[PDB]
């Protein structure tokens, strides 16, 4: 059976389907709630290289969608525009009435290419892709999602403190090659000709600070060609979870153009 | 079963969003033409980990996934909206799906006050036996 | 609440159309291939304003709109078919969602004939006390 | 909560959600009914110029549809084919399984152009567009609708007189410019080159009589170009609601051709 | 009504397929990415005509068709998933939709053990009348 | 009302809606079942010529779909690719999430042409086309179906023996002209240039044996043109229902090529 959460003896438990508790009271369908919870909140790595390894392509399995009524504000959401090397789309367009996840601090928007060896992209750990009050087994094209899971509850009619500063969202753009494989490569986009080679250890706050440093220091490409900066390991960056947590960078340049950013 | 959080971490606070399904509308704001766009229909709040309920809820969602995924594999509906209504029906059928035998462990009828109506009425004829 | 018609006018008669959800079919007319097209499935009738019900109903539909529109804003279903089934479930949960305490104002169990079974049975042992 | 109508003390009332009446009996889902009622029946102006001012275009709001089981025969329904000046469609095609309102005495079919500054057309007073047992928040292209609202009832199981001459429908065609704005102009169509300048005061019965007079008197265009008749204010026309309610017209002609119809 | 099979023939055995709506999953097989394709979600079994139930069931399906087709003609849902849930609701409303009058033919409350609680309690005061 | 099957006194009966049996117990929605049963099981002729005469085209009636949870393994299923003589499709594409019937021993795959005088193809006897746990009033293009009907049951919670060698399926291909009419003609396909003229009396087992005899005897077309074999009436073939039930064939040849297969 699908588990149902209930509060007994000041503690949340799964409802036992064998037993019958006559003191349990369900006086309205309003006491029943579905809730989406973000994998973020369990301490999983949220950087793009770590996150994308949890997703994979597969054929033969029809997609499935289930609604949920309330969700959690996310620090990290993702939005994918992946094509095959031949230019065809890897991900289907969002079905009618499936809009993006409504509360994201950072939207990690990834564009690029991969082999995409399967009709739909699924979560390898069996989690869902959370959209606007609809959770799907698959990723839709160009549509912001959070990784998450769904719970179902009987709320006690007494406890009213159960789902009743502004909202700001920032898009972080990435280019990718070999998407959905072992040899995937990511670049953080400063502008259309200025990039930074991406590491797992880079937080959103570091990426945004690095980009603002590049703009103000004047280390963008002043040439028709592509400028890819690199950050060697002795550069500091922000293992702590998001809820519990300048003029020092020297840039040096080594068709194309590779380069190093030292400290 | 009890809920045992077995995750690497737990964010003990839940900054949530939901819709106001029955808003106390302000003039004409309920009319779709005048009301908010899709992005402006949400309310927010913050729940803390009183009674360990946030950490329990994260674990509950995690543990729910297998049965939910198996349910979705077996359904042919493309979008499932009926899980909570089906729970409500099953709540009712569990209690009221058969004959309710009073004093049984599966009948939720309380006749305690009904005893006090008739146990007060022992003296209605045994005490008044003039 | 009482229904107070506050409209500029009221058509006091309701010339209605609906479907026959269970028609007493005439031979093979129930078979989709042989039956009527989309335009021929309707029945009609005429209701007059006995008990002011037509004017009340026009006003009721008007007053229903805000809450209905707010409900539709908050749902993600594209087409909603479940409002009446949800009302039925809530009707049942209101009455039978908890323990039914007999003689209470929220328990719909009548033991009046059940008193007459046992109040007739006062004399089954007190009168037969030989 | 969504109101629910119930009959007590020979009178329809909204059901009180706080109270519990144990004498109320719901022995079947058949006792529950949804009903569509036409704005017509509340005395609203039904002429095309008045009706179209109640509708307006808006973006950002997803459309929504709700079913209803029984409806009212309409005197006036509408069917819109509006384009922008660049030829693109203002209204979306009817979704699968959304057919026109099934009982209309007059279908006011409007074709023409407007700025259509929004993705969907909504009712400015929050009413619905009633189609075949589906009520929508928006107007679909080329699909006959009535303006209306929905009620929900518990019927008493006793009263059987609650939803258990032929049906004739007439299309009245109009051309429009500046649709959905302040300076909207309407023409009633007699044939493809013969028109009448539309006023709010013209009833369907007047329009049909005027058209039949034009045909029999022989005042249609006998020329490649467009003939637009006008009716100056001293001409009589049928303020009463529809349910409670010749050789005298002289025509005179003033590329194009304007003209007056006197009495 | 009784079911009378009036078909030219009856296959008395039913080799069936269905889905396991709640499978006891084997490791990671519940995860859509790792699990079976659409063709591999079925279980099978074989039922024989004990109590004439297979032949009855074939006839029942046949006789169900007219009412089902008339129901589908009258609905505007493109795909109907709610027939069994509506049956469940109607089961409940038939029994619990009004006041339950105890000892009536339409109230499914059994007070037999409840009599034995109070008929054992006749001697609680009439026998102890010292 | 839609009938509901219940077991009383060791016998399946329709539930009486007027009566109320308090001893009937419905303790879960799991006790409710919808089941698809195949027309095959009632003894109807399953050969392609007989089967296709039960289907017909009609306009004005919207299609309808209803789910069912469990079904019966079919001996005979059908899959239709019919066009009009002008090349346009007679049948609509399968809607999203409608897959073929999951257990068919023989899939009779028919390709060809007919007048198709109607928007959808329906069952003339009011039966359904059974797909993967969805029953439709109409035939979808290229999608395997069984002809069948649906029952609804309350199972007794005691009786667990109620819906809890491998599965092999063989495609038999046919070409058709004048599909859905009185003068329909069918050919069984051995290869793309070798055919057999179809009779109602040919079982799937005979068709497969005949094809294997043609291949091993070497009586396929060895020419650019079409070879159509015929079987005159004195040839034996397998009236018994499927559940209760060589070197002797001499071939002789009479642009094109007609011929006879004797015994
Ligand atoms: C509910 O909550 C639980 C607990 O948090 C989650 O449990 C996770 O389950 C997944 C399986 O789906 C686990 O993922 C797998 O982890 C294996 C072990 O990883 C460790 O291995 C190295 C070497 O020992 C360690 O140094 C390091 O700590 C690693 O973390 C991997 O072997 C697996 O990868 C291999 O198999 C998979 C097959 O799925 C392939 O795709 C890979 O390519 C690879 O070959 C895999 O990554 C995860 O570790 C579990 N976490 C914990 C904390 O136990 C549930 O996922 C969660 N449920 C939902 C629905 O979210
Ligand atoms: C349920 O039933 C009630 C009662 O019948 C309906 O009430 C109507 O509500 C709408 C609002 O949505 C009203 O429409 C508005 O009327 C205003 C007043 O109109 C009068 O103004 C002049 C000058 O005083 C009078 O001479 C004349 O009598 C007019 O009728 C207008 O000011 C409004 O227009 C302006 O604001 C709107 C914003 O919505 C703009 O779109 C316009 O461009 C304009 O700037 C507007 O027209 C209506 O008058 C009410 N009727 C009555 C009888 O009170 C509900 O609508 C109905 N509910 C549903 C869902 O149908
Ligand atoms: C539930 O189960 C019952 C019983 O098995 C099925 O009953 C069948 O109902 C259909 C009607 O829909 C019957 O089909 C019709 O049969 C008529 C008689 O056929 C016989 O006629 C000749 C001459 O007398 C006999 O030699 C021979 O035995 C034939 O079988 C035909 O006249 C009908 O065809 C004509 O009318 C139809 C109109 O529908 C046209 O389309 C045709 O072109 C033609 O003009 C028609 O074929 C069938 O015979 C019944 N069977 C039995 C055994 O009685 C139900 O169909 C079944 N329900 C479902 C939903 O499956
Ligand atoms: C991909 O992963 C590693 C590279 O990190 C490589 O050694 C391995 O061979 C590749 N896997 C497969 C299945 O080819
Ligand atoms: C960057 O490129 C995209 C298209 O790839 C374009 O939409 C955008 O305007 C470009 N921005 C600049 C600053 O050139
Ligand atoms: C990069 O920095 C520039 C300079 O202020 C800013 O305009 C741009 O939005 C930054 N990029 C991101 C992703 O924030
Ligand atoms: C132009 O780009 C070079 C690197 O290619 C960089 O060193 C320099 O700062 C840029 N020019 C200016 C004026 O900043
Ligand atoms: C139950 O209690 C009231 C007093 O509260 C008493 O008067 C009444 O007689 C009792 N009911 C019956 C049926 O005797
Ligand atoms: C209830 O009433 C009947 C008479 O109608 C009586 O014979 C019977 O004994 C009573 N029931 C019980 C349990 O005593
Ligand atoms: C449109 O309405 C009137 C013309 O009737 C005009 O005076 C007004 O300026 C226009 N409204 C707007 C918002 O421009
Ligand atoms: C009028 O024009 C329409 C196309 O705009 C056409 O369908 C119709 O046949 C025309 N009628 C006449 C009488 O010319
Ligand atoms: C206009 O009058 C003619 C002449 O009888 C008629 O054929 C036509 O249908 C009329 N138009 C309308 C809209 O009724
Ligand atoms: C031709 O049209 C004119 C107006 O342009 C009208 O006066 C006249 O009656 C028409 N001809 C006939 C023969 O009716
Ligand atoms: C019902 O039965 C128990 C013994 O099983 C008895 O002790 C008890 O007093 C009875 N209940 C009441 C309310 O008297
Ligand atoms: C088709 O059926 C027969 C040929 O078998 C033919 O005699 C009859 O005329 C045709 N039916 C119709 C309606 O034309
Ligand atoms: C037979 O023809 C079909 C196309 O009509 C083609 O797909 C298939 O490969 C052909 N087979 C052979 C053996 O030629
Ligand atoms: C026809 O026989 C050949 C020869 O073995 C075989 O390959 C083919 O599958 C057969 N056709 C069918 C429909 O079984
Ligand atoms: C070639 O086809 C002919 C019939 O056209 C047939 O008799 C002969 O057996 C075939 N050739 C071989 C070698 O089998």
């Amino acid at each position: 059976s699908i588990p149902l959460g209930v509060i007994h003896n000041s503690a949340l438990q799964v409802s036992d389907v064998d037993k019958l508790v006559c003191r349990d009271k369900l006086s309205s369908t309003n006491q029943l709630r579905s809730v989406g919870l973000n994998l973020e909140g369990n301490g999983v790595a949220t950087d793009v290289p770590s996150a994308t390894k949890r997703w994979g392509f597969r054929s033969g399995v029809p997609p499935k969608v289930v609604n949920y009524e309330a969700g959690e504000w996310a620090e990290n959401c993702y939005n994918l525009e992946i094509k095959k090397p031949d230019g065809s789309e890897c991900l289907p367009a969002a079905p009618d009435g499936i809009r993006g996840f409504p509360r994201c601090r950072y939207v990690h928007k990834v564009s690029g290419t991969g082999p995409c060896a399967g009709d739909f992209a699924f979560h390898k750990e069996g989690a869902f892709f959370l959209y606007d009050r609809l959770a799907s087994t698959v990723i839709y094209r160009g549509t912001t999602f959070a990784e998450g899971v769904v719970a179902f509850l009987i709320l006690p009619q007494a406890k009213k403190d159960f789902f009743s500063s502004g909202y700001y969202s920032t898009t972080i753009r990435y280019q990718a090659t070999g998407f959905g494989t072992n040899e995937t490569e990511y670049l953080f986009e400063v502008d259309n000709l200025t990039y930074v080679q991406l590491e797992s250890r880079f937080t959103p706050q570091f990426l945004l600070q690095l980009n603002e440093t590049i703009y103000t220091s004047g280390k963008r490409s002043n040439t028709t060609g592509k400028l890819i900066w690199k950050v060697n390991p002795e550069i500091d960056t922000t293992e702590w979870a998001f809820w519990e947590t300048s003029e020092e960078l020297s840039f040096t340049v080594v068709x194309x153009x590779x380069x190093x950013x030292x400290x | 079963e009890a809920i045992v959080n077995a995750q690497p971490k737990c964010n003990p606070n839940l900054h949530y969003w939901t819709t106001q399904d029955e808003g106390a509308a302000i003039g004409l704001a309920w009319i779709p033409y005048f009301g908010p766009a899709a992005e402006g229909i949400y309310i927010e709040g913050l729940m803390h980990n009183q009674d360990g309920l946030i950490c329990g809820l994260r674990q509950l969602a995690n543990e729910t996934t297998q049965a939910l995924q198996l349910f979705l594999r077996a359904t042919t509906e493309l979008r499932t909206f009926s899980i909570l209504n089906r729970k409500a029906i099953d709540f009712l059928l569990q209690r009221w799906g058969g004959t309710c035998h009073i004093l049984g462990p599966d009948c939720c009828i309380e006749p305690h006050d009904w005893t006090k109506n008739i146990t007060d009425k022992i003296d209605q004829i045994i005490h008044d036996f003039v």
